RNA sequence: GGUGUCUUGGGUG
């Protein structure tokens, strides 16, 4: 279960690091495309664990 | 530390041109060469000046201790023979795209035997492996330019399923490792 | 000079620590414990 | 447009200014306390839609409460002045009227500056008292915010009862400076304790006493 | 009597050029900072900051300004171009621009040009630096020449050359340190690590015994020459075995390495102390430990 | 950090369109903001042009110095602003009233464009060039660099007595201007708060200084669940403000009392 | 991008024949002024690019740190291409890629 | 992880990879051992927080210094008020209740 | 019956 997990998170940052990458993220007020991707992924990563 | 009298008369002879021989009319594509510091010449091809001094240095010609580090970027050459600099060993993998021998590790087990034998087959210890070109040296500078395998056995993908042994990393982001 | 030397004098037995100036210096290189020097700091009489 | 805007500042303005005479004790009429935009505009405003601002200027008289109360109490006069910046001349004018017709206090409201020279007559004009307020300081009444609690001036024998009750000096309270917002806008003279009721989460209220400076 | 360690030594390395950010309330934003030192001896000789005046939108002129050493005021840099004998605004640019193509450096550099416009040839400039030598006053324009010019020669970049009649090459690494502080201003290249291990030197018992070597037989020198001062008045043969007093030497090695303060014995305060410590020999990987400290 | 928190009137603190409409008013942009590129072009004939697309435009507007100024402004960033080229050519004459002649094309046009015209005159027109870019206003508080559309989780009370969440659009803003956002229409004008309490001492008083001291240090106590009594905190906020102005804990606070020297040297 | 002095190697600065309201460029050196081709005299720009595709070299496929991608490319099919994103360092940039070939060289997208 | 080297954490990723391993996520559990570059991730934000607890101890103990020195003075007297030495008021009631 | 002063470096809490 927990390397199952882990995989999907993986497969989760991929996908984020895609749409950066094809200019398709969504950004946050206050904060920048680069700032709001770093955020997207901590929030991933923090949930994953 | 170490003279840079060799090394400049290396650099003069391989084709690096002077200063006073400059001219930044036709010159847009010149790799300007640092010694120590010190902005010595440029160079119409940093390609085999790097592979020709990293040959010298790895067959004992060049000291060692010698920093040899190529900037792609900046379009600069940069070779430092300081004293102060902090280096450690690190094995040599085979990069010549052109054989067989390409990819894997330069070191073999008849390295391995004469150092546990202590000698030659027609003294052998860690300084004839350096000077054999199976381990040399880098500095923090010239780290930022290489690629460094973490243990011998990723010199290779894998095809497992090992519940204790830790997973040791996919990467997958790149297709070909060199 | 002669009196001007007698302020100096004066002056650094007194604070030690004025600036621009050089400091009046003891035998071995340190400088003299003057008398605010006394008084002030974490080490000085008040709170040490 | 644009004057529309222009029109609605002055207006809330007006409206700052009757507010804070009438809690400074004196007697408005509850009929210009409800003072409307539109209707401001059509008592002030031209055809052509600028405002007359010497209309404004109005004359307020003690409330009995605050005449048995404050007995130091007179007769306050507010001005909104016409000139952008304002120089020694309209200050003779305005101090030569109040003096003219023995007006207590008078508000000096101007609109960009009020230069050291004018400045330096608002003192030298005893007994009466000139004070000045820039139209942008007036816009919001900053006594209806929710972290400014009321204050209520004490009278002499009331300040007196405050320090004997206490066994306390002058000096030995807690103070408001004169250049205090609700200080400027309560007209408090040196020496004056204003009483503030706020609220408590310990206790629910609390009353605390500050002089001023 | 006491084992005694010498702890190496971590310095900032040599003749490399780093470019740096600047803070807010700075009217300067952008410095390139280079220390000269030489292949024979490993000493600091000259430090050579050039600076960005003129902070985003606010400084109006955006000119740069170098800090050659041994001068009070910041000299422009068309003014050092011109004073090491390149006048032609064309061929400073030159110096500057490899490739034509660009043009936001071209862009950037005209303040600068028009805040030297004035000079047209090296003398002027050159005294326009020897009017802030900070030197006695008063000195004829003729010799404050050769005083500037002297400071252009060496104490400029002496890693490159000290000797006179090759000013072009210390004319390029201008240009190429200029070029340097513009990729950094223009935000096409970060700024420069300052923690970057690569950047860095460490001094180990060879470097430390070197400098404090040469401190001390410049000492023993001195005291060569003010006794030769007196004896040879005398008019005598001397031997010299009574010439030279060797407990200076002796007793500054000593002082240094048993009391750390690396350094003259009267200037202990703004010397270096512990790089002498007593070797811990508690037990066995304390010492080996102890041993390869920095 | 500087921020303030716009508490909106009930009837916007709903609706998003209206909120957005505030938020638009209460922004500030320059110039610079909706500028792409500026040129100095040389155009010895007023009456005339040496260029060829708005020679139509200034024939156009007509049925001084011959340097002329030609400014483009992108169009995305006008559509995303809420601003049009009439809105900026009134702002830029209103404090360039007689010292600039300016010709502008329409909004529709292909390209969109400013003109200019000064009454050796080369830097002249640079200088002015800069000063517009870097100083004329359009709209919004000076001093709000940025807004955010903000959602508050306010708990009232229902018309039947009983407390319910609430989730009303509410205002935060980088940089600081109280007074001026305070006066802003749309605004609730009793509620808008700082974090500045300085700011809050030189527009409200003593008083709000003193609730706005309590709650930044009860914000950065309790911001990790530690729990500090209110006495202590009151009493530390009561001594900082007993004067009638701000006392720093520093010796530039401390050592300014009337206290005995023994005190203050022993500190 | 103001030229330099035929002559004397400086620059040329703008002006105006007041006698013919043509814009000379003159050497504020020496006396030569010559005709112009460009009215334009002054340039500013804010939202620029130089330096999107610029951080190339022919010698970049040597470069053995560069990740590989299997991106097709379009002008010799070639199935091994290095990539990196923008070498502008501003805050605000994209995280969009580009793409070398290490048959062509030829830099192409991924659009 | 913050690119320490050239476009990257370590001299053993590739360039601009901003994969979870790269820049700093730890896959493994304690039982299981870290990887090396897990391991010096690791180390560098214990080092972090080893430096953070060296030295932000120091502020601390000067601001609690100086609010001691600050409110040192002040007593509940016997008629509830509090006061500082110079008998000045700072609350008419300690803490309003 | 009276067991001296200051700095440098390495640790413990
Ligand atoms: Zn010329
Ligand atoms: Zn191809």
């Amino acid at each position: 279960e927990i390397t199952h997990a882990i995989s999907s998170a993986k497969e989760q940052v991929q996908e984020i690091i895609y749409k950066a990458q094809h200019n398709e993220l969504e950004l946050k007020p206050g904060m920048t495309l680069r700032e709001s991707f770093e955020g997207e992924v901590s929030r991933t990563l923090n949930d994953a664990r | 530390g170490s003279p840079s009298e060799p090394i400049i008369n290396f650099l003069e002879e391989w084709g690096m041109e002077p200063l006073e021989d400059y001219d930044p009319a036709q010159h847009t594509k010149s790799t300007r060469i640092f010694v120590n510091g010190v902005w010595t010449g440029i160079h119409r091809d940093p390609s085999m000046l790097v592979s020709t001094m990293r040959d010298l240095r790895r067959s004992g010609a060049i000291s060692p201790e010698v920093s040899i580090i190529r900037d792609i970027r900046e379009r600069e050459f940069k070779i430092f023979t300081d004293v102060g600099r902090v280096y450690r060993p690190l094995f040599i993998v085979e990069d010549d795209e052109s054989k067989d021998n390409k990819g894997e590790l330069r070191i073999t087990k008849e390295h391995i035997r004469k150092i546990q034998q202590g000698y030659d087959d027609d003294v052998y210890g860690w300084s004839s492996l350096v000077t054999s070109g199976v381990i040399e040296y880098v500095d923090g500078e010239e780290e930022e330019t290489i690629m460094i395998a973490m243990t011998p056995e990723d010199l290779q993908t894998r095809s497992l399923n090992d519940t204790a042994k830790r997973i040791k990393p996919e990467m997958s982001t790149s297709s070909h490792h060199t | 000079e002669v009196e001007q030397l007698l302020q100096f004098h004066v002056a650094t037995y007194m604070d030690n620590d004025i600036a621009g100036q050089p400091q009046a210096l003891q035998k071995s290189g340190r400088p003299v414990k003057a008398i605010r020097a006394r008084l002030k700091g974490k080490e000085g009489r008040l709170r040490g | 447009e644009d004057n529309n805007r222009i029109i609605s500042r002055l207006w809330r303005s007006f409206r700052t200014v009757k507010e804070m005479a009438a809690d400074r004790g004196y007697f408005i009429s509850q009929e210009e306390m409800d003072q409307s935009l539109e209707e401001f505009r059509s008592k002030i405003c031209d055809s052509m839609g600028n405002p007359q601002r010497k209309l404004m200027s109005f004359l307020a008289n003690p409330t009995p409460e605050a005449l048995e109360k404050y007995s130091d109490l007179g007769t306050l006069w507010v001005e909104f002045c016409d000139e952008p910046s304002v120089g020694i001349k309209t200050m003779r004018n305005f101090c030569l009227r109040i003096q003219e017709k023995n007006f207590s206090t008078g508000i000096f409201i101007y609109q960009n500056n009020i230069t050291p020279s004018a400045n330096k007559m608002i003192p030298t004009v005893s007994p009466a008292i000139i004070e000045t307020f820039q139209e942008s300081d007036l816009v919001v009444n900053i006594t209806h915010h929710e972290l400014v609690p009321k204050h209520i001036r004490l009278s002499d024998g009331e300040k007196s009862q405050l320090l004997q009750r206490y066994k306390l000096k002058e000096s030995q309270l807690p103070r408001i400076q004169r250049e205090d917002p609700v200080a400027r806008y309560l007209g408090l003279k040196r020496g004056q304790v204003v009483k503030i009721i706020r609220r408590s989460e310990t206790s629910g209220r609390y009353a605390s006493y500050r002089i001023c400076l | 009597g006491s084992e005694k360690v010498l702890i190496a030594q971590e310095r900032s390395a040599a003749n490399i050029v780093q470019v740096f950010k600047k803070a807010a309330p700075s009217p300067i934003s952008h410095v390139a900072e280079i220390r000269s030192a030489l292949e024979k001896g490993s000493r600091l000789i000259s430090t050579m900051q050039i600076k960005l005046y003129g902070r985003e939108d606010k400084g109006t002129g955006r000119t740069i300004k170098a800090t050659l050493p041994y001068v009070k005021q910041d000299i422009p840099i068309v003014i050092v171009f011109r004073a090491l004998g390149v006048v032609p605004d064309g061929e400073i640019l030159q110096h500057i621009c490899y490739d034509e193509n660009d043009w936001q450096m071209l862009e950037m550099l005209k303040p600068c040009i028009e805040e030297g416009f004035v000079i047209q040839d090296k003398e002027v400039a050159l005294d326009f630096i020897g009017r802030r030598g900070s030197a006695a006053l008063g000195i004829r324009r003729e010799k404050r020449i050769q005083y500037a010019k002297d400071i252009l020669q060496k104490e400029l970049l002496p890693h490159i050359t000290q000797e006179e009649g090759f000013e072009t090459r210390k004319t390029f690494f201008l240009g190429y340190m200029v070029n340097r502080l513009l990729l950094c201003a223009l935000e096409r290249k970060d700024q420069d690590d300052r923690d970057h291990f690569g950047k860095k030197r460490l001094d180990l018992a060879g470097p430390l015994l070197a400098n404090l070597f040469r401190i001390l037989f410049r000492k023993l020198t001195r005291e060569i020459y003010r006794y030769m001062q007196r004896c040879i008045e005398t008019d005598r043969d001397f031997n010299l075995n009574l010439a030279v007093k060797s407990t200076t030497i002796t007793s500054g090695l000593k002082y240094s390495l048993a009391t750390g303060n690396w350094g003259e014995q009267k200037k202990a305060m703004s010397s270096r102390a512990g790089v002498s410590q007593v070797l811990n020999r508690y037990t066995y990987s304390s010492t080996l430990s102890h041993l390869r400290r920095t | 950090t500087p921020a303030l928190t716009v508490y909106l009137d009930r009837e916007i603190a709903l609706d998003i369109e209206k909120a957005k409409v505030i938020q638009s008013s209460i922004e500030y942009t320059t110039l610079k903001n909706v500028t792409s590129a500026t040129e100095i072009y040389y155009d010895p004939d007023p009456t005339s042009t040496v260029i060829e697309e708005d020679f139509d435009t200034v024939e156009a507007y007509f049925s001084q110095s011959p340097w002329l100024l030609r400014l483009e402004l992108d169009r995305a960033r006008m559509l995303d602003k809420q601003l049009t080229m009439n809105q900026v050519a009134d702002k830029i004459s209103e404090v360039f009233s007689d010292d600039l002649f300016v010709m502008w094309s329409e909004d529709n046009a292909d390209k969109l464009i400013i003109r200019c015209r000064v009454i050796e005159e080369d830097q002249m027109l640079k200088r002015i060039e800069a000063h517009m870019l870097d100083l004329i206003a359009l709209r919004g508080i000076p001093g709000i660099s940025k807004v955010y559309m903000v959602k508050h989780k306010v708990s009232v009370p229902d018309e039947s007595g009983e407390y319910k969440n609430e989730e009303l659009w509410a205002l935060e803003t980088d940089g600081i201007n109280l007074a001026e956002v305070m006066a802003v229409p749309g605004v609730d004008s009793s509620r808008t708060y700082s974090n500045s309490f300085v700011e809050i001492l030189s527009v409200l008083g003593i008083e709000a200084t003193r609730s706005s001291l309590y709650k930044e240090i009860l914000n950065v106590i309790a911001f990790d669940g530690s729990y500090v009594n209110y006495r202590h905190m009151a009493l530390l906020v009561d001594v900082m403000t007993s004067r009638g102005y701000l006392m720093a804990i520093t010796r530039h606070g401390i050592n300014r009392a009337d206290t005995g020297a023994l005190m203050r040297c022993s500190f | 991008s103001f030229r330099f002095c035929l002559e004397c190697n400086n620059m040329l600065y703008p002006k105006e024949d007041k006698e013919n309201q043509r814009l000379l460029y003159s050497c504020r050196n020496c006396d030569y002024t010559e005709l112009a081709e460009d009215p334009k005299v002054y340039r500013h720009e804010l939202i620029t690019n130089i330096g999107e595709t610029a951080g190339i070299v022919d010698d970049i496929g040597q470069d053995p740190t560069l990740p590989r991608s299997d991106k097709e490319c379009p002008e010799c099919h070639s199935r091994d291409c290095v990539f990196f994103q923008s070498q502008q360092r501003r805050k605000d940039t994209n995280m969009t890629l580009f793409y070398v070939c290490l048959n062509c060289k030829k830099t192409f997208r991924d659009e | 992880i913050a690119f320490g080297f050239a476009d990257r954490s370590l001299p053993h990723f590739t360039k601009d990879d901003f994969s979870p391993e790269s820049k700093g996520f730890v896959e493994n559990s304690y039982l299981r051992g870290l990887t090396p570059q897990e391991f010096f991730f690791h180390a560098m934000a214990g080092r972090e927080g080893l430096i953070d607890t060296a030295v932000k101890t120091a502020e601390t103990g000067y601001i609690q210094r100086r609010l001691v020195k600050a409110l040192e003075d002040i007593m509940v007297h016997y008629d509830g008020t509090t006061r500082n030495s110079l008998g000045d008021i700072i609350q008419f009631l300690y803490g309003e209740d």
